[PDB]
């Protein structure tokens, strides 16, 4: 399951459950808006 | 008096309040999360 | 110019001068990893 | 902040792609051509 942790994305993006060595992975925490400062008109 | 503030990149990089404060904007930061990974192992490091 | 003859002309330095060649070559590159996720999306739940 | 306009680094973060670091230390590539300035004064001396 890709949405889990960055183990299970790196499984997901190789697209082999036995992964290799190199350090190629997903990247970028997602930064979920904390808030929203909708300020219109 | 124009309120929004635009960088060269033209994204919105600042905003104007009624009072006149002004706010900085800066986009979300991307927080990179990398992997390392042995497979004789079959353990991973989290990297950021 | 070449004589015509057994002996022949020679251009030989009477002076000597010590010059430094300054020379650059580049062994690395700077490495980038980009991923959609950031770039592409950061939000909009349905884009995600 | 950004410590330039279009900072490039700063841009890095905001669109999410990483720059990885040079896989040696400035320190020890000091010591490498330490080592090698040492090696010049004697090195050649005879062939092998």
């Amino acid at each position: 399951d890709c949405g889990f942790n960055d183990l299970s994305q790196l499984h997901c993006s190789y697209e082999s459950f036995d992964v290799e060595s190199g350090v190629y992975s997903v990247s970028s925490f997602e930064a979920k808006p904390s808030g929203s400062v909708v300020e219109q008109a | 008096q124009q309120r929004f503030v635009y960088d060269a990149y033209q994204n919105l990089v600042g905003y104007y309040s009624d009072d006149g404060n002004y706010y900085c904007l800066r986009a979300c930061v991307s927080v990179p999360v990398s992997v390392i990974y042995d497979k004789e192992t079959k353990t991973h490091a989290t990297l950021f | 110019d070449q004589l015509n003859s057994s002996y022949f002309k020679l251009s030989i330095p009477t002076n000597f001068s010590f010059g430094v060649t300054q020379e650059y070559i580049q062994t690395t590159i700077q490495k980038v990893t980009v991923d959609c996720k950031q770039y592409v999306c950061n939000g909009f739940q349905k884009c995600e | 902040g950004p410590a330039s306009a279009r900072d490039l680094i700063c841009a890095q973060y905001v669109a999410g792609y990483k720059v990885l670091p040079p896989l040696m230390d400035v320190n020890m590539e000091a010591a490498y051509t330490s080592s090698l300035l040492g090696s010049i004064a004697g090195v050649g001396w005879t062939a092998g």
